[PDB]
């Protein structure tokens, strides 16, 4: 457990300094120093708008990709005595193919959306640009991560399913119903995405 | 309005003559030691624990903060 | 004297997140670095279970 | 100020680098050989 | 003249003490901890009143004494049909055996919880509380304050000329009512607890004067008992004498810089005295503070070094393991002084119990039979119905069985640890005679 | 039906406990038409002392409606133990 | 006026709600899903039962829309902050609530199916137990509903 | 008069009072539900007893949703940030302390329910555990009405 | 002349106090409860007599219970700082204090039990060491005390 | 003329004091009783000698308790500051220091113990090395109770 | 004339040295002790030997108490700043190197008596190897002493 | 007319040079012990020659003192700022050197003193590998010494 030893005493030192920072601006009476409205409206839009789409297409394949691993192996171990497999079990790697394609639409539907604003101060200056940018940027997370754990879920449900199907034929067709509940959990990401930007824009 | 002398003198004879004067009417059996070990433990006990209730209430510095319906309800109630 | 500031490092920020990010990644590598080291594997064989 | 505008924002996107980076480092430390080879 | 175990006919005895179907359950939550030495002050006589005593003030609740009491009586009433069965289920049979210790834990419990003045968060008002006449506040220079009222609630005044005159018997009513209680009244637990506790510290000490007379050991008094009960009394004897001073030394018109019991305690132990920042409770009080302290200090070389120094003369004298002894008089020292100061702080058991039993029930009451009650008359009651219910469910489930079990234990540990450790001391075997046991099987 | 003597049991004394308790708390309302201070008034509160007197007359009502249903249970679960 | 920047705490509500019931979602279907596929194997007269469980998941699912929905249409630029931040209580709410239930959901139902498998009076518990669960995602959704509208 | 963002503490609040007893309940309901479904195999006739540690978790959820609720009916915009303070404490006094009382439930009652089908007689003692366990989370309740009406 | 934020030192103080004396008695009673069900196998006529431990776990959370309820009751608007940074130590004080005591408590309960089954004559000694973590659950306790009314 | 937070730093040793030799002791308690349990079961005859490691343990803890309430006492509003980084020296260096000796108590006294059963002779050498972890936690008390007066 | 908080480095000095002594001199105790337990059964007579180890790690906690107890003595309000930092300096140097010895004792010690007992010839190899960390340590009073002279 | 507090680094120096090379040769002594302990069990007659590592790796510690002395020798309130970076880059330089030969010197004294007993042929390449790890920790004094003479 060397890395994960690692990764969890740097997780306790950051949030460790935040908490004895935080809590000592707030001691020392600081005037508001620690100011998230300026961390938030000087990072500008354009920085928030292309996170998220990133984000939204590159989350997507990384579930997508992920189940393609776990029911990949499953079918190539359980076909070396049941090569019927191939013939049925394929079809959850259609699902984590549709799994990515959510992202990719989601992801090019808010992308057209991006414009220029030859803006400078922010004070009074793109009030709209910032909210469709904070939006833009809500929805790709919304999606990308939905997207994700989609992947993530109908991959292992696949695999049992093979490793049934291997079995026994007759188990497949019923099992199949699980994944379409998976493929839904990703398609209730792409409505909400959808609606967080269906009223956004630029200039 | 109350004063302190009399719920002394009320409680103090109460649970006085129950440590003091119960032994003194007694059965003569097995039980003598128990019956007069408990009539006093208990007059004692419970002499103390309310006269410490009682005391602790004497020169109060402060009042009770009631609610202002409850209080208007309580002007025109007592 | 008069409320006066000390004069706050003009640029403190660059000078203040280049030493912290230097210094952290500098530090962190030795940290692990001297880890592998520390926690070296000899193999505990050969003459380590004749010696055991 | 400790941080600008500029410096900050370069952090951020610094980080997202780094947890793909890491996330791919990871994965590629984790890779075993074979002790032995199954038959001639 | 105290109770000790019997003879029986140079190997040590066993320890035999007489019980009965009353005195018997008591005696076996003693022997619970341990057999006492032989001819040792038996603590079982006094523990019948002190335990549900100390229970009681853990659980002085009126209305959950009664049906405590009440299933005491059941069992009671039932004893010739409990006894001429068969009882597998060991839950029962334990509450059985204790079934009359339990009968008096209700029977205080309701005395208790009658001065305590709480029945499942009501108090019982008996048309005598006269602790202010609200008429009169609003003489004392309050004109439509209900007003302003709308918004704030307004601290009744001590001293307002018009106020004052104690309850005649345990809390005023109106304090039940009030958003402070949990100042006025937690302020009076805690200082009971203190009270309470110490005093019967002092008792289980005072019982190891006839132990250690009785097997004339002139030296665990002139070098013991004395310089142990003096190092007790003057520490904790002290303060509960300070306590019941200011209640009545001082009132409302010296409230502001009132002294503070604590800090006044916590300054004696330290010698300090500052200029000003707080009010003495009486003057010359820097003195008895330092004298009581050093006389303290000074009781503990007679109980640390006397006895196994003159225990070494007598030997070359009458001519004894010296560095042993020494080991066993400094252990006796350390941890009976030490102990002093942790067992007195450990009887704030009988507020936090206390404190916690009032929370739940005026909780439980609120949030729970408060919502069975609604303006619409046939729903109201229908509701209530099953409401109620759940209230009853609730207050067993949580108060009469669980905080009446932990209360049972603390109260019962309050005995094993600080009582009986003052007394009570060293082992026995049971005594088990012939006897023809196996009549019910 | 017999349900269960045990369960029939812990419905008896449940119900006397509740009859008790509910009378004696509506007599009490009666009485100081009071420590409990919940007859659920208007938030339009006038000077009308007669307002909280209802209430509370209303509130004891209830309590005795539901000792009703506490005494008619009482009788069922009654009849139930002495068939068991 | 409307400050701004103040739509962003809305935003992550919206989106919190519905990643965080999906996470929930997601690993009680991944779990049933797994159960599934192990019992069906051993007996498959049992498969129609024990799809419920995974129906429990997409429930969670379903309250993570709810609220990310309602957020998301009512969500504007000239938000007045205070909204803004109930809405992100109540993203948060129903996603998290709904995140620990999805939880238990997936546990209790790979654990329920592997027991049924062995006892079909099993069927009744386990589907009590995990309308449990479905109780703490609804807490969820009427907390966050009663946030965002307030 | 009141300061900005001063709602922020007191929603943190009423989400935090229900998201933390959702996590406190699903984690106690998730282990018990394990223990019932393996323990019912061999002793199928305690399965309706064994439900009792999912229950008491449920408790821990309302605890947490009764709270969360009054918050979200005293969140206001004019919060004096005092009252706000307030309620958030309310809230992470209740939601942590049921999250702790629910990791007792659900360690007690995967220990209890197995241990019982091996010794019926224990079944009594499970439930004072659980009884505990209970008031535990009662305390944390109480601290929070307290607070919530301050 | 009151700073800001003063009061949110208070009253994470009471939070806390509340807060870490639930988490070591759900600790202690998680791990009584266990080493109790193991026992009861072989002996459960030992089973009443082993609830202590959990018992004493209990008033440990009391504890946290008295101080958060002192801190709740003197919390106010205009605090003068230096109050609340009193309460904020009470409140860490006992909690984490007594948290401590909740570990003492549960690890020597379930070795005194299990050792209690096969030797009966443990039972005072199980009594002996438990009062000792109990007394430090008690020290916590007497520090907040003293810092709540200086 | 002082920062009016600069109490923090003392009221933060006062509690540092007593919850780290709480902590302490807690750890050498429970290392203590769970050897200690599995001894009792070899031979009754040692039950009640073994407590000493407990005892020492307590004493860590009072320790603590003493330092905190010194450190409460002399704790004020109009603190010199200077007094109160000493306040928290000395919090943290009994605290602290009580804490290492807190492990040693507990290493030594497990396996002390445990070997003193099949070896009486280990009684008394366990004893003293006990002797030297007391010795180093009351080396830390005296810097504290110098610190706290300086 | 100096900056406020310029006491609090020397503060920092004075906990550190006894601390991280405390802590060095713990771990070899604790380690020491184990095997020294261990080893009764083998060489009752070489209880008494093996104390040595323990001993030595004592003077490591003393190395600790002499510089905090100078750093102490030494630090003022009104310190010129620069003397605090070197204080700081001592404290680190002497505590942190003890500690470190502290480690080579413990280690060294466990494993010197467990061949010594097997092999007695090996207890003079055991005193000189502890003879060497104690005079690393040493060497960390050395430049302590001179840093806070300086 | 130097910064404030410029001597803070070259402090900081001094004390890291000593206490690195305390880690070092420390690290170096406890695995030379370790392996000396259970290789002289067998060959006692080896215990003398066994020795050298230890020796050895003590020389890293007076590496550290030197420089850490020679460095405090040097330290003075009106620092350049320039003289304190290169006294903190020579301890530090020195220091984690001394400590990488540490490392170097534990791990082949604890494989070559097994082995000699072994195989007595090992012993003069033993020597040379240990020769090759003292040269690199002196190279860590040489920049040292280049370097805070800067």
């Amino acid at each position: 457990t060397g890395l994960e030893l690692l990764y969890l005493g740097i997780f306790v030192a950051f949030w460790a300094c935040m908490i004895v920072v935080g809590i000592c601006y707030t001691i020392f009476d600081l005037g508001f120093r620690f100011d998230v409205a300026w961390f938030l409206t000087e990072t500008s839009p354009f920085m928030w708008s292309n996170l998220g789409i990133g984000l939204a297409i590159s989350l997507s394949v990384v579930g997508a990709a992920w189940g393609i691993y776990i029911t990949g192996s499953s079918i190539i171990g359980g076909g070396v005595k049941a090569p019927r497999i191939k013939t049925k079990n394929l079809v959850s790697i259609i699902f984590c193919e549709a799994v990515a394609i959510y992202g990719i639409i989601m992801a090019i539907v808010i992308s057209n959306m991006a414009e220029p604003f030859s803006a400078t101060d922010p004070k009074a200056i793109g009030h709209r640009n910032y909210h469709a940018g904070y939006s833009m940027f809500g929805a790709g997370l919304t999606v990308g991560l939905s997207n994700l754990f989609c992947g993530v879920c109908v991959g292992i449900v696949g695999s049992g399913a093979a490793l049934a199907d291997a079995q026994n034929p007759s188990l497949f067709v019923k099992i199949l119903i699980v994944e379409i509940f998976g493929s839904a959990i990703g398609l209730f990401g792409v409505i909400v995405a959808i609606l967080q930007t269906s009223r956004v824009k630029m200039g | 309005a109350h004063s302190f002398a009399l719920p002394v003198i009320i409680f103090t004879t109460f649970w006085g003559l129950i440590g003091i004067a119960g032994p003194w009417f007694v059965p003569k059996g097995p039980n003598r030691g128990v019956i007069i070990t408990m009539l006093v433990a208990t007059a004692v006990c419970c002499y103390l624990f309310w006269l410490i209730a009682i005391l602790a209430q004497l020169n109060p510095l402060f009042g009770p903060q009631l609610k202002n319906e409850t209080i208007w309800y309580v002007r025109f109630l007592w | 004297p008069y409320n006066l500031a000390y004069k706050y490092n003009l640029e403190y920020s660059v000078v203040f997140n280049l030493v912290l990010w230097i210094m952290t990644g500098l530090a962190l590598a030795v940290i692990i670095t001297s880890y592998n080291i520390w926690n070296m594997d000899p193999g505990y064989d050969s003459i380590i279970y004749r010696m055991t | 100020g400790f941080f600008s505008p500029g410096i900050w924002m370069g952090l951020l996107t610094t980080l997202f680098m780094l947890f793909i980076f890491t996330y791919g480092l990871h994965m590629i430390l984790s890779l075993k050989t074979m002790d032995r080879f199954d038959d001639r | 003249e105290l109770f000790r175990s019997e003879e029986m006919t140079n190997q040590t005895p066993p320890t035999y003490n007489k019980t009965n179907k009353f005195t018997h359950g008591f005696q076996n939550i003693v022997d619970a901890y341990g057999i006492g030495t032989y001819r040792e002050i038996n603590p079982a006589p006094y523990t019948v009143i002190t335990f549900p005593f100390l229970f009681a003030v853990m659980f002085g609740d009126f209305g959950h004494g009664i049906l405590m009491t009440l299933f005491a009586v059941w069992m009671v009433l039932r004893e010739s049909r409990i006894l001429s069965q068969k009882n597998e289920n060991e839950m029962f049979s334990m509450v059985f055996s204790g079934r009359y210790i339990i009968l008096l834990m209700g029977l205080f419990s309701i005395y208790t919880g009658l001065i305590y003045n709480d029945c499942f968060s009501k108090s019982l008002n008996i048309f005598g509380s006269s602790w202010s006449v609200r008429p009169m506040f609003t003489i004392g220079n309050w004109t439509e304050e209900t007003l302003l009222g709308s918004s704030v609630l307004q601290l009744n005044p001590a001293i307002p000329g018009v106020f004052g005159g104690p309850y005649p018997f345990g809390i005023d009513p109106i304090w039940n009512i009030a958003t402070n209680k949990l100042t006025f009244l937690n302020s009076f637990k805690m200082k009971m607890s203190v009270i309470l506790g110490i005093i019967h510290m002092l008792f289980g000490v005072s019982l190891s004067l006839f132990n250690h007379i009785y097997f004339k050991k002139p030296l665990n008094i002139y070098f013991g008992f004395i310089p142990e009960i003096i190092f007790m009394s003057s520490l904790f004897g002290y303060l509960v004498i300070l306590i019941f001073y200011k209640w009545t030394a001082y009132d409302a018109h010296s409230s502001r810089n009132a002294p503070s019991l604590l800090i006044h305690f916590i300054n004696m132990f330290l010698f300090s005295y500052p200029e000003s920042g707080n009010a003495m409770l009486y003057s010359g009080q820097k003195g008895i503070q330092c004298f009581l302290i050093v006389v303290a200090m000074l009781c503990v070389p007679w109980m640390l070094l006397f006895k196994p120094l003159i225990l070494r003369h007598q030997y070359l004298r009458k001519k004894f393991d010296f560095g042993d002894t020494m080991v066993h008089q400094a252990i006796h020292t350390i941890e009976y002084c030490l102990g002093c100061i942790s067992n007195t702080a450990s009887y704030l058991r009988l507020w936090a119990l206390s404190l916690a039993h009032a929370q739940l029930s005026e909780v439980l009451w609120t949030m729970v039979i408060h919502i069975g009650l609604h303006v619409r008359s046939l729903a109201g009651g229908l509701g209530l119905f099953f409401i109620f219910a759940a209230f009853a469910t609730l207050t067993v489930a949580i108060l009469l069985i669980m905080e009446g079990l932990s209360a049972f234990l603390h109260a019962l540990r309050l005995h094993w640890v600080e009582f009986q450790n003052k007394f009570y001391t060293g082992t026995g075997f049971k005594f088990l005679p012939f006897s023809f046991e196996h009549i019910r099987e | 039906l017999c349900c269960g003597p045990k369960l029939a049991a812990c419905g008896i004394v449940l119900s006397a406990w509740g009859v008790i308790m509910l009378i004696m708390l509506g007599i009490f309302f009666n009485v100081h038409s009071l420590i409990e201070d919940v007859p659920f008034t208007e938030k339009d509160f006038e000077n009308g002392p007669q307002n909280i007197y209802n209430l509370y007359e209303q509130v004891s009502y209830n309590c005795f409606i539901a000792a009703g249903l506490y005494l008619l249970l009482g009788g069922f679960s009654f009849c139930q133990v002495r068939l068991n | 006026n409307n400050p701004e920047y103040s739509s962003f705490f809305g935003v992550m509500g919206a989106s919190s709600a519905m990643v965080f019931s999906a996470m929930g979602a997601a690993y009680g279907t991944a779990k049933s899903g797994t159960g599934i596929a192990a019992m069906s194997v051993m007996r498959p007269e049992l498969i129609m039962k024990s799809i419920i469980p995974v129906v429990m998941a997409g429930i969670i699912a379903i309250y993570g829309l709810v609220v990310a929905v309602l957020i998301a249409n009512s969500l504007t630029d000239g938000i007045t902050l205070y909204r803004s931040f109930l809405q992100l209580g109540a993203g948060l709410s129903v996603g998290l609530s709904g995140l620990a239930a999805g939880f238990a959901i997936g546990i209790v139902g790979d654990a329920g199916v592997r027991g049924t498998a062995q006892q079909p009076r099993l069927f009744v518990g386990m589907i009590l137990i995990l309308i449990f669960a479905e109780v703490l995602g609804l807490y969820g959704l009427i907390v966050a509903l009663i946030l965002s509208t307030k």
